[PDB]
């Protein structure tokens, strides 16, 4: 399984790397405007991370 | 290596008036910039000065090739 | 920091807690003087480094 220990480095570092995609989405945790999102493995989950500490799916 | 005698699409001796158009182009650049080093002078700005009337008043026809010639040619003594 | 304080106003109470909020703002430095300067040949690409206007990238940092 994914989201779990196969990117658990890069989904923890999502929020800081600048490369990645953004989308302009209020953050429930810290009411920040923008969130990150990404979308990996073949069936293209999509996460939402923030700087803070959220991420979608109960992380 | 010169401006040619001859206009090579047309035959018109525009080679008759070169050496006047040629200081006579370097006196008019030099007074459309105003006194700039010649280094300091792009290359791109003093083409882009219009020399119309100069070439009109050199006596030469208002023909594409004519001007196209008498205009764009390198010159040797420039480059060596 | 804007956002943040137009959160503490949003939760406490305050009605107008939009207000608070800035625009975002993204830019380089390079100017149109500079060019003009490097034109005529009194701006180089190691003095545009040195004020960190610019700077080199290889493959690996893309
Ligand atoms: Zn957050
Ligand atoms: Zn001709």
């Amino acid at each position: 399984g994914e989201m779990e220990d196969k990117y658990k480095i890069f989904i923890k570092n999502a929020p800081f790397d600048p490369t990645n995609c953004q989308i302009k989405k209020d953050c429930p945790n810290c009411h920040l405007d923008y969130l990150t999102q990404i979308c990996i493995g073949s069936q293209k989950i999509i996460i939402l991370v923030c700087r803070c500490g959220y991420m979608s799916n109960r992380g | 290596m010169l401006i040619p005698v001859v206009c090579f699409t047309c035959g018109f001796p525009i080679g008759t008036y070169a050496a006047i158009f040629d200081k006579a182009r370097t006196e008019y650049i030099k007074t459309k910039m105003g006194g700039t080093l010649p280094q300091n002078i792009p290359l791109d700005a003093s083409l882009q000065i219009e020399l119309k009337d100069l070439i009109t008043a050199l006596g030469i026809p208002m023909r594409v090739c004519c001007r196209t010639h008498l205009i764009t040619t390198l010159d040797y003594r420039k480059y060596y | 920091q804007a956002c943040y304080k137009a959160a503490e106003a949003r939760k406490k109470g305050d009605k107008d807690w939009e207000k608070h909020k800035i625009p975002f703002i993204q830019n380089t430095r390079f100017t149109p003087q500079m060019a003009k300067d490097i034109l005529a040949g009194t701006l180089t690409l190691e003095d545009l480094v040195a004020q960190g206007i610019c700077e080199f990238i290889t493959p690996e940092e893309a």
